[PDB]
This record gives C-alpha cells, sequence and structure tokens, in this order.
C-alpha cells in the first residue's frame, strides 16, 4: 500500500519533489536536496557543553595577551597581536558562531549534537594531515584572512539550487544552513591552527575537497 | 519550450541516469558496427569503448532535460561535468 | 521523566518533571486547564492534533508517530523517507490515509494495470469526465511500447551538430 | 470578529455572509482561551501579499493547483483570517537543513 | 516497421485525452455511411456492397485499394464507419450516469435543482473532484423535487431571491432494464394532490433536457464543454469499427465468412431500418416503441452483454454471442 | 516463483532502470505504425505515402500530422474504444493549450 501511494513521486531537474500530476510535495527533496546514501552522522559541536568551553574553543582576541593565538601556532603569530582590522574579521566569525549555537539549540531543543549530514569533515581533515605529513611541531603559514575569508568564500559555493532570482537564492541559503553551521564550527580559526595545524597547502586542499564531496552528495533528478 | 544557453539553472553535472543512458545508447551503436571516435588501445567490448569515448568527451550527444512545466534545457555531453 | 535542559552555565543537565499520561482523549478541553503548559501538551491521536492545532502540527505529529513505530524495534530509517510519506498524506490540507481509499485511483492512468474485470467502466468514466492521462506511469507506457519518463528515461537524448 | 460564549443561532449564523466585501468571523470564547499558534508543533505561518504570491508562483513556475493546500477552516487559517486563494509561507525548523520553507494555499 | 516511408515526424505519446464522441464528429471523420445490412453479392456478382465492409473502410482480397491509402491488410489501419440511428438511444455504459444527471437537473428546463444560494450546495460546488463533487451535488439535489422559483437570500428569510423560473415538479426516477421511469406528484399526502403518476421517460426527452443544460451546470458536474457534453452519453450516430476490428474468416475462395460484431451490427442496422419503415408508412404508437426498444436492445448489447437477455442469434442456432466490452474481456483481460 | 511481478517492477523503478522495465514488460505484439492528427488525437489520418498526402477531414488537416509506433494490441484497444463512442486522444505535446 505504501509503494502504491508513492510510486509516482520523483525528483525533477528543479530539485523539486513531485507526483505525476506535477503537484509539489517537497519544494526541495528531503528539505536539503541531498541523496540519503551520501549522508553521515556528524557531531555539531557548537551546541554542546558550557559557555566557558565554547569560548575557550572558538574565541580569538588579538587584542589580549591571554586570549590571542600564541605565536607558535601561527607563523605571523607575533605581528598579529593588537591588529585592529583583523580583530574585526575575528569578531564577525565569533558573533556568527554564537548565533549558530543559539540557532542549533532551538532546532534540537534536546541538546542532541549528532545528526546525519553530507561530507564528513573530520575524515577530510584526518586525510589532509596524513597526506601532507603535517608536523604538529612547527607553526602554520596560514593567515587569519586565509581562514576566515577562505571558509566564507567556500560557503557561497556549496550549491543545491542555481536559479538567479531572489526566492531560489533564499531557498538555497536555507537548504545549506545546517551544513554551514557544521562547517563554520569545524573551520573556526582557533580550531584550524590550534587543533588541526593545517598549513596553507593542506587547508586549501580541505576546502576544495569539501566542495567536491558536497556537490557529489546532491540528489540526481530522476530519482524515484 | 526551450531556454537559452544562458539562464540554464539546471546542474552543470551529469546525473548517474544520463551517464547510464548515454553509455547504453552509444554502446548499442558500437555493437552495430557504427563508426567509433577514439583509439581502441585494445578494447573490443562496446560499452567499454563507449566509456572510453565519454572520458575523452568524444560523444556527439545532447541531453534534453525537461522541467515539470514543459520547458526544457539542452546540455551537450561535452559540456556536462562527469564526477560521480 | 528526565529532561535535558540548558543549565545556567550552559551545559545540558537533566531536570526531572512530573508528567500526566491519560487513557482517553479530549485535547481542546484539557489544553485549556489551568496549571499546565499548553505549549507542550501532546497526544498520539494525530487526528485531534490536526483539528485543534492545524495541519502543519498534524503533519509533525504524524511524523512523530510513524517514527516511534520504527524506533520501537531499534530500527532506523533516514528522515526523508518518513518525511515524504508524511507530506503526501498531508498535501491536500487534510489527513489522507494510504491503506487504499479509492476503488479507482490514488494516482494512476486509465491505462495502467486494468483493475476489476470491468476496466471498461474505468474507461467509460474517464471518457465522461474528459480524464487527462499524463503518461508518466510504467504500465501506460508499456501499453504504448515506450519507456517511462522515469530515472533513466526522464529526459531525451539527441544528436549534436557541434562536435568537430 | 464576533466572539460568543456558548454558541450562535443557526438563524443568526446565516446572517454572517451579507455585507460584501467586508467579511465577518466568529469565535467561541473557549477556542481562544489558549493561543494555538504558541504551540510547539505549530510552525510560523506568514500570509503572503498577492505580489509575493505571483513571485512565488512565477519562479517555481506552478499552477495554483500544484501547491500544497490548507483548509479554509484550519485552526491556523482561521487565526490569521485567511481567505480562499491566499498563500502562506510556512517556515519550520528542520533536522536536515536548518530551516525549510514550504507553502500552502487556502482552499 | 513497414519498410515504407512517411514524411510525418516520428514521435511518442505524451498525453492521452479521454472523452466522448459527439454525433457531429462521428460523422466528420467517418468514411462510409452504411445502409444495406448485408455484404458481398450484388445479384450474385460477389465483391462488396456500399452498405458494409467496403464503401471506404479497410479492404480484403489482397487489394491495395482502400481510400487511396493503398498498402494492404498489414499496413492499413482500418478506417471508421458511419451509421445514423432512426431514434436516439442510451449508451449501455452510461444509463447509471444518465439517471443521476436527471436527478440533478430539472426535467423541464435543465436548471440545476440547487443554486449557489443554498449553503450546503456551495460546499459541494467547491470540491475539485469531478467524481466526488458530482456525488456531493447529487446527494444534495435528489432531495429537492420542485424546481424552486424563489429562495431565501443571504439576508432576511423575510426576503426572497429569484432564480430560473420553472416551478414544475420533479419525478423520482427508477431504473427498469434499459428504460428510465418517472413518477410525479404535487407533494406527499397533501390534499387534492395525492397518488402518483408513472410515465416512461423517452430518450428524446432526456436528450433535449441535456441539450438545455448550461456549460456552467454540466461543468459543475464532471462534464467537459469540449470533450464530454452530457448530451453525448446518448447515441445518435453510432461508429462502425473497420474490418481490422471485426474480421471475416474466408477459407481461400467461394465461402462465406464475417465476424460476430458484423453480425450484431447487421441486427442493429436491421432493427434501425424496421423502425424507419414505421414512419415512412405511418404506424401505431405502441408499435414504433417496441421497434425503438428493439434497436436500443441491440445498440446496448452490441457494446455490453449484461441485461435482460443474451442475443446470440447470428447464423447460429446453438445461440452463441460476443460484444465489444466482451471483446475487451479478452483484450483487457489478455493484456 | 521465477516470475517478474509488481514487487520486482517496483525495485527496478527505484533503481531508475527504465529501459530494462520496458524491455521486460513489453509483449510480443508487432510495433505497428499509425498516423495521427495533431488537432484531434485520433487515428483518422488518411495516408497516401507515395503521393505524400495526409488528410484528416472533419479537421482540415494536411500539415499538422504525426506518426507513432505502438504495439498493435494498443491500436485495437483504442479502435475498440472508438467503437464504444469513447475518444482516446493521443497527443505528442505534454504542455496542454494552457
Ligand atoms: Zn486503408
Ligand atoms: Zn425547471
Ligand atoms: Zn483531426
Amino acid at each position: 500500500r505504501l509503494v502504491k501511494a508513492l510510486e509516482d513521486i520523483m525528483v525533477h531537474y528543479d530539485n523539486t519533489t513531485r507526483n505525476s500530476l506535477g503537484n509539489v510535495i517537497q519544494f526541495i527533496y528531503g528539505e536539503d536536496g541531498m541523496d540519503a546514501a551520501h549522508i553521515e552522522k556528524q557531531s555539531l559541536d557548537t551546541i554542546g557543553g558550557s559557555d566557558a568551553a565554547f569560548e575557550k574553543r572558538y574565541r580569538v582576541d588579538l587584542l589580549n595577551t591571554d586570549h590571542t593565538l600564541d605565536p607558535s601556532l601561527l607563523e605571523s603569530g607575533s605581528e598579529i597581536l593588537g591588529d585592529l582590522k583583523l580583530q574585526v574579521l575575528l569578531d564577525e566569525e565569533y558573533k556568527q558562531l554564537v548565533k549558530d549555537r543559539k540557532f542549533l539549540r532551538e532546532v534540537f531543543v534536546d541538546g542532541e549534537a549528532n545528526w546525519p549530514l553530507p561530507v564528513n569533515i573530520r575524515r577530510i581533515i584526518q586525510n589532509a594531515q596524513q597526506t601532507f605529513h603535517i608536523d604538529h611541531t612547527k607553526p602554520s603559514d596560514l593567515t587569519i584572512k586565509d581562514i576566515v575569508l577562505g571558509v566564507k568564500d567556500l560557503q557561497e559555493n556549496l550549491l543545491v539550487l542555481r536559479g538567479k532570482n531572489e526566492i531560489i537564492q533564499n531557498a538555497q541559503r536555507d537548504a545549506v544552513t545546517l551544513f554551514c553551521c557544521l562547517l563554520r564550527s569545524r573551520l573556526a580559526t582557533r580550531r584550524v591552527l590550534q587543533e588541526y595545524r593545517l598549513t596553507k597547502q593542506a587547508f586549501d586542499w580541505v576546502l576544495s575537497n569539501i566542495e567536491a564531496q558536497f556537490l557529489r552528495s546532491v540528489v540526481h533528478p530522476g530519482e524515484m | 519550450k526551450a531556454i537559452p544557453k544562458d539562464q540554464r539553472a539546471t546542474t552543470p553535472y551529469m546525473t548517474k541516469y544520463e551517464r547510464a543512458r548515454i553509455l547504453g545508447t552509444r554502446a548499442l551503436q558500437i555493437s552495430m558496427n557504427a563508426p567509433v571516435f577514439v583509439d581502441l588501445e585494445g578494447e573490443t567490448d562496446p560499452l567499454r569503448i563507449a566509456m572510453k569515448e565519454l572520458a575523452e568527451k568524444k560523444i556527439p550527444l545532447v541531453i534534453r532535460r525537461y522541467l515539470p512545466d514543459g520547458s526544457f534545457e539542452d546540455w551537450s555531453v561535452e559540456e556536462l561535468i562527469v564526477d560521480l | 521523566y528526565d529532561r535535558k535542559v540548558p543549565s545556567p552555565t550552559g551545559e545540558y543537565v537533566k531536570e526531572p518533571e512530573w508528567v500526566l499520561e491519560t487513557d482517553g482523549v479530549n485535547l481542546s478541553e484539557v489544553m485549556t486547564v489551568p496549571g499546565i503548559d499548553p505549549t507542550r501538551i501532546y497526544t498520539n491521536s494525530f487526528i485531534d492534533i490536526m483539528e485543534v492545532l492545524g495541519i502543519e502540527a498534524g503533519r509533525a505529529a504524524l511524523y512523530k508517530e510513524v517514527y516511534n513505530v520504527i524506533a520501537s524495534d531499534g530500527s532506523y530509517v533516514n528522515y526523508r523517507h518518513m518525511a515524504l510519506l508524511v507530506d503526501v498524506m498531508t498535501t491536500q490540507g487534510g489527513l489522507t490515509s494510504v491503506t487504499r481509499h479509492g476503488f479507482n485511483r490514488s494516482n494512476t492512468g486509465a491505462l495502467m494495470r486494468c483493475s476489476f474485470e470491468e476496466t471498461v467502466e474505468i474507461l467509460f468514466e474517464a471518457g465522461a469526465s474528459a480524464e487527462l492521462d499524463d503518461c508518466r506511469g510504467v504500465s501506460e507506457n508499456v501499453i504504448l511500447g515506450q519507456m517511462a519518463p522515469i530515472g533513466t528515461g526522464a529526459f531525451d537524448v539527441m544528436i549534436d551538430e557541434e562536435s568537430l | 470578529i464576533f466572539v460568543y460564549q456558548n454558541n450562535i443561532t443557526p438563524s443568526a449564523m446565516k446572517l454572517v455572509p451579507s455585507i460584501p466585501p467586508a467579511t465577518i468571523e466568529t469565535f467561541n470564547e473557549a477556542a481562544l482561551v489558549v493561543n494555538i499558534t504558541h504551540h510547539e508543533l505549530v510552525p510560523k505561518h506568514i500570509r503572503l501579499s498577492s505580489d509575493e504570491k505571483r513571485e512565488l508562483l512565477k519562479r517555481y513556475r506552478l499552477k495554483e493547483s500544484q501547491l500544497p493546500r490548507i483548509q479554509r477552516a484550519d485552526p491556523v487559517a482561521l487565526y490569521l483570517g485567511l481567505k480562499r486563494g491566499e498563500v502562506v509561507k510556512i517556515i519550520r525548523k528542520s533536522e536536515t537543513s536548518g530551516r525549510y520553507a514550504s507553502y500552502r494555499i487556502c482552499m | 516497421v513497414g519498410q515504407q516511408y512517411s514524411s510525418a515526424p516520428l514521435r511518442t505519446v505524451k498525453e492521452v485525452q479521454f472523452g466522448l464522441f459527439s454525433p457531429e464528429e462521428v460523422r466528420a471523420i467517418s468514411v462510409a455511411k452504411i445502409r444495406f445490412p448485408e455484404t458481398m453479392d450484388e445479384t450474385q456478382t460477389r465483391a462488396k456492397i456500399g452498405g458494409l465492409n467496403d464503401p471506404r473502410l479497410g479492404s480484403i482480397d489482397r487489394n491495395l485499394k482502400c481510400q487511396t491509402c493503398q498498402e494492404g491488410m498489414n499496413e492499413c489501419p482500418g478506417h471508421f464507419g458511419h451509421i445514423d440511428l432512426a431514434k436516439p438511444v442510451f449508451h449501455v455504459g452510461f444509463i447509471a450516469k444518465i439517471k443521476k444527471v436527471c436527478e440533478c437537473v430539472c426535467m423541464h428546463c435543465g436548471k440545476l435543482l440547487l443554486d449557489e444560494h443554498n449553503e450546503l450546495m456551495r460546499q459541494a460546488l467547491a470540491i475539485k473532484d469531478s467524481k466526488k463533487r458530482f456525488a456531493a451535488i447529487w446527494t444534495l439535489c435528489k432531495t429537492k423535487m420542485v424546481c424552486e422559483t424563489d429562495v431565501p437570500s443571504e439576508d432576511d428569510p423575510t426576503q426572497l431571491v429569484s432564480r430560473g423560473g420553472c416551478g414544475n415538479t420533479q419525478p423520482t426516477i427508477r431504473k427498469d432494464g434499459l428504460k428510465l421511469v418517472g413518477s410525479w406528484k404535487k407533494d406527499r399526502a397533501t390534499g387534492d394532490a395525492d397518488e402518483p403518476e408513472l410515465r416512461v421517460l423517452s430518450t428524446e426527452e432526456i436528450l433535449n433536457i441535456f441539450k438545455h443544460i448550461s456549460v456552467k451546470d454540466f461543468t459543475s458536474l464532471g462534464f467537459n464543454e469540449v470533450f464530454s457534453r452530457p448530451e453525448w452519453m446518448i447515441l445518435t450516430c453510432l461508429p462502425v469499427p473497420p474490418p481490422p476490428v471485426r474480421p471475416s474468416i474466408s477459407f481461400n475462395e467461394s465461402q462465406r465468412g464475417e465476424d460476430d460484431l458484423t453480425f450484431k451490427l447487421a441486427d442493429i442496422l436491421k432493427a434501425n431500418i424496421s423502425l424507419e419503415t414505421l414512419e415512412h408508412n405511418g404506424a401505431p404508437h405502441h408499435a414504433i416503441e417496441e421497434a425503438e426498444s428493439l434497436l436500443q436492445f441491440h445498440v446496448a448489447t452490441y457494446m455490453d452483454n449484461d441485461i435482460a437477455g443474451q442475443p446470440q442469434a447470428l447464423q447460429k442456432s446453438g445461440r452463441p454471442v460476443k460484444s465489444i466490452r466482451a471483446r475487451l474481456k479478452g483484450k483487457e483481460g489478455r493484456i | 516463483g521465477l516470475r517478474f511481478g509488481e514487487m520486482e517492477r517496483d525495485c527496478m523503478i527505484a533503481h531508475g532502470a527504465a529501459s530494462f522495465l520496458k524491455e521486460r514488460l513489453m509483449e510480443a505484439s508487432d510495433a505497428f505504425r499509425v498516423h495521427i492528427c495533431g488537432i484531434c488525437g485520433l487515428m483518422t489520418v488518411i495516408a497516401k505515402l507515395n503521393h505524400n498526402q495526409f488528410e484528416c477531414k472533419g479537421c482540415d488537416n494536411k500539415i499538422d500530422i504525426y506518426q507513432i509506433h505502438i504495439p498493435y494490441a494498443a491500436k485495437l484497444l483504442f479502435q475498440e474504444l472508438m467503437a464504444m463512442n469513447i475518444t482516446p486522444r493521443l497527443y505528442t505535446d505534454r504542455s496542454r493549450d494552457f
């Protein structure tokens, strides 16, 4: 009976899910445009633990001897201390991380952090670190503009919809919202330098892989 | 009702269904002694040759993608990016 | 019941709360009783939820119900599958069942699998109402000797006068 | 909007539709003691201007019959005072994407 | 297929629009007219007659000739025939519908028994299921039994509102085989208006009442102004399927042979003619009626064998039969 | 077992394997070639292939005409519907006059 009720529902080229009549059932398949065989359970960190922990983890205050990036994690570490213009970039990144946390805590009122999403970021990073034999001893040659502006640019490339009008572009921003929250928390500046230790080379490799895998995760029109 | 080469909002990427049908159409032709467009570095199995033609973007085929409303877009096998 | 809640420091903590479980349903009237949290009241009767809270709330509930029936055996099913089912049952504003409502249809074609030894009648009415067959099904297209506009056939292929 | 206590007379009820276009709505006090829109399972419905409606129907390129539907008497439509033909944008949280918007047209 | 050429662009069916064949179209496309209920031998001289199996329809004898379409018994897609009916007749498959439509519309002017003035009718009218809406309107209308002239407005019941003027009483229609019977009365048990009246509703009356139903009215019903007008459920011009449908078993040479459908067609044709030969020669009323219902019996059985009898009188004394619906019972059941 | 029924078909549909479904579900019946009016979806087209003349009277058609291949069992089923006063309009365009 279930088969009979859904048999005619297919994904069209507009990413819409419709029945034989042409009626819209889902304005975008699965509310995210993704193919289920390309989704994996991942942990949305931004959502868990105490705020102190949230701040210790993501907060970068170039204007504070204590809450700055130690000059050993970064090559240009010393000359970054007290940099007003960069600190403006780093505050944009933090306000966004704090919004994300609020947002997530509303969607998953529970507090649950592991949810199936496409592109396994942790795996991509474990690859980079092995591929470029990244030594956890020397400071990275990544710029703060490299990371912040880099992660910001990538987000404009994770495409599910392409329409050039206003409606579609909003639909596009919506569909990619949850994934982008995972993204921003995985590629926050302190994380990239303190935890992962990516070099400019490994990092640029990580960004293009995430885009490749993501696009490879979108559902194909014609899916029954 | 056709859409200009510009303004196509459909995927730049080839779908697994298109790849399956193109390879099958092309293979059928090769199975009937139709002219091949690549160098058979030893191949003899049609589908296997078709796959070779695809990789070298030498399949003169076009895909007509219809939209639920009736309009449609045209993408050449050449254009389509193949990553699956 | 234990309840995961944000503590003042930020981390989630368990905060037990008394809850009332009943035998019988009257959502509209209990919902209004003083002393409760009308914001969180619930019932496994997604039909009453629809009539009191609307179809969108009806949908959400129907998903919660289907989902429980699958979690009860520890089984897991990706969200989209149950979601698609729940949207179809909800698209027309009401809760449309799936366990065969119509004696003729659901979404077919006056050509697909001739049901009832009197297909004749299925065609007689299609004629009397000017039924328009979309021809997207598999059987209709089999009767027509064509391939269905699905998956591998949801687009056409053509020769290209471009290739040099 | 006419709020009453126990009920109205079937006679008077037929007195409602009688002054076009000005519409008249009725509510039984009881059905208002609690605001359903404040409920957990109820996502935000937002009435679209007929202008936003054309843009909607245009970009997705749909007939009006191809949109999901919402009953004229749906508790939420009654709340918003929806009129046959009007469209509501429904913005809900999603475990899949962050937010997902759907649309329903009043029948 | 068929190794020949046609400058006609090859394509695939994308949509199938169902509907009813109107008498006009059945003629517009027909090739022959079909009179003589016999075939082959015009004073012995075998061949074919301008009555059946030839006037234009597909051919036999390996003769390419076939309306200039040439080709042969393998490339020629049988051409359809024409055949006027002396009197109009119900199409077996719609008697049920025909009755219900009569219980919805007034049997004197064709005005729906319930307007947009009635509240329970508005709800029904809003439904989008040509199947369910019809059902809702019918259950609401079969109640009314007097084409009202004045109805209470959306205001004071004190004030009335006018509508199509035709106060006449409605009949309760019951079905008897292939005929519809109506009973009249000026209310139930009221003084000087007791007892009923039973007159059989003639096909001609039904036909004209339907022809007086407005586009809006029959469309609020499941009917379509272009593909399916109510009036067309009633037969006037019957289509004659070409030879490919109704074959002819010819064993080489000098032997009879024509399919059962052709036979049945003959009787329809015969009965149709014996009916006309009761007007050109004048005749009693009850006589022209028996003749009518005779035609009706064949046009009905020609398509469906499931009524009062099983007409199996076709060159066979053993008495065997076949029909179109039946033909599909092995073409709807074999597919 | 050994059959290929409804459940088996649903699986092939899910895989999106359309031609396989076509290959496996199509019967023996010959692929017959018919002509059709583009105005009325009927098989009332007179074809004189040597003279290149196509006419669908009742419609005044000679240019707006097409050709299609369909199993002969279909041609019959359709002509049989025409015999019962029912019209099975075959159209080449999905986009109606809408
Ligand atoms: Zn011919
Ligand atoms: Zn009247
Ligand atoms: Zn025509």
